[PDB]
């Protein structure tokens, strides 16, 4: 069922409010005997939240009001010079980032909210959409105030049941994500035939529309097949395009389960790392 | 070595609730972790009614080892509806919890009947099997109610608080993938 172009517009816009909403910076190169009210006289066009500074490593921990802020005090004063000193002015390296991937796809923002909120404060919530239809590509991103909320979300919801689901999560690196990389290139297949054994009629149904780089399917030490295959496209437009067609194909009397996986590794990592999960949780 | 006569109705109930927990994972769930120890407590229930040697003492203090994980489950249950922002789940989790202790003082005085006729030889045939029936209909409302909160508190789970207290861990011991 086709959405309006208001309700794709109000989605997209509303994750990209979110993903943007990066308002802790970090300052580096300060005088020896920098004091806080330096840093507060230096920021004094901005709304301090918290500021913390390092005497003894010339470092100030700074939460501005919003993302807005953060890009203002990183232009106006990374390698700017403070008393003769150059400084380094970036966006907080803060490690309390996770992909929750293999959502239901009708899980709604506000359902995914209700599901990563009991951990602790959010700093950015939002799910990940396709820009032509507006339809959630089942997995989101949430970012917590503190590193350990996010060890205590990851613990819980790591092999979550949800609908006929199970999530995945995937620590993620702030640093290494753009609006582009939110888009996954690799495919996560499941509700292959019983005892399916044939790989190669499975790649070629999934080459309908694009040809995959990666296409295997999962298996234990043992060789025995793990109930999963992760196939990886050029592009997260071609892995997009190929999920659209393939999802409830028939193949081998069963009908395929095509969902995308967590946007970051290529498909040997991310094939190792969800047989490593459920492994781990079986046993 | 030698296969224990038992109470296949009393057994069946404990099975069923021993299915039921082992779908999850007892790390950061102590609700699983007692239902756990229910389902095995009732398994042994359904070989102690049967009697034997010691099966008295036996029997009124597997009731009471049963009755210590109920008010385990119902005390964290109510922690999980304490925290729980859906006003019908947080209902259907006090409701289907709180006739749990209700039901494990029953069993324990139903415990001391039988016991008190394993001990015995004056009893008749249909007074012995009765007695053992209100067990059995006792142990299968026991691993209902406690079916029951543990799917209402794995409800809940998706419907608690922002920066929450108290929270259980629901992952999964079956195979992810359909």
């Amino acid at each position: 069922h086709m959405l309006d172009p208001e309700e794709i517009r109000k989605r997209l816009e509303h994750t990209e409010r979110q993903f943007r909403n990066r308002r802790k910076i970090l300052i580096r190169g300060l005088p020896g005997d920098v004091t806080n009210q330096e840093v507060h006289d230096l920021l004094s066009d901005y709304e301090l939240k918290y500021c913390f500074v390092d005497k003894y490593k010339g470092t100030a921990f700074v939460t501005l009001l919003n993302g807005e802020q953060a890009e203002a005090a990183i232009n106006a004063f990374h390698q700017s010079r403070l008393r003769e000193r150059e400084l380094s002015v970036q966006l907080q390296p803060t490690d309390a980032l996770l992909c929750v991937a293999n959502l239901p796809p009708s899980l709604t923002q506000q359902q995914f909210e209700e599901l990563v909120r009991p951990f602790g404060s959010l700093e950015r919530c939002f799910l990940v959409y396709s820009e032509r239809t507006g339809q959630s590509k089942g997995y989101g991103f949430a970012e917590y105030m503190k590193k350990d909320s996010a060890a205590r979300a990851k613990s819980d919801l790591l092999g979550k049941p949800l609908g006929p689901r199970t999530l995945y999560v995937h620590w993620t690196d702030a640093g290494q994500l753009t609006p582009a990389l939110l888009h996954s290139r690799c495919l996560c297949v499941d509700r292959l035939p019983p005892g399916f054994n044939d790989v190669d009629a499975l790649c070629r149904a999934l080459s309908a529309v694009h040809s995959p780089t990666f296409c295997q399917l999962a298996c234990g030490q043992d060789g025995q097949l793990k109930g999963f295959a992760v196939l990886e496209y050029e592009t997260a437009e071609m892995a997009e395009e190929a999920q659209q067609q393939a999802d409830g194909l028939s193949l081998g009397g069963s009908h395929l389960r095509v969902s995308f996986c967590a946007p970051g590794p290529p498909g040997r990592s991310m094939l190792a790392a969800l047989i490593a999960a459920q492994a781990t949780a079986l046993n | 070595p030698s296969n224990q006569p038992v109470n296949q109705p009393i057994l069946a109930a404990a099975q069923s609730l021993h299915r039921e927990a082992t779908k999850w994972s007892s790390k950061g769930n102590d609700i699983i972790a007692a239902a756990k120890r229910m389902a095995l407590l009732m398994a042994e229930m359904s070989r102690l009614v049967r009697g034997g040697s010691g099966t008295k003492r036996a029997l009124i203090q597997c009731a009471k080892d049963i009755a210590k994980a109920s008010d385990e489950v119902t005390r964290l249950a109510k922690e999980v509806a304490k925290q729980c922002t859906d006003k019908r789940i947080r209902t259907n989790l006090l409701q289907v919890c709180e006739r749990i202790p209700t039901i494990s003082t029953q069993l324990k005085i139903l415990s001391t009947v039988k016991a008190t006729m394993l001990g015995r030889t004056n009893i008749s045939d249909e007074e012995s099997e009765q007695a053992t029936e209100m067990l059995v209909h006792n142990a299968q409302n026991l691993m209902q109610s406690v079916k029951e909160t543990v799917r209402e508190a794995e409800a809940a789970s998706i419907k608690i608080r922002t920066d929450a207290g108290f929270t259980l861990r629901w992952v999964r011991k079956t195979p992810w993938y359909q």
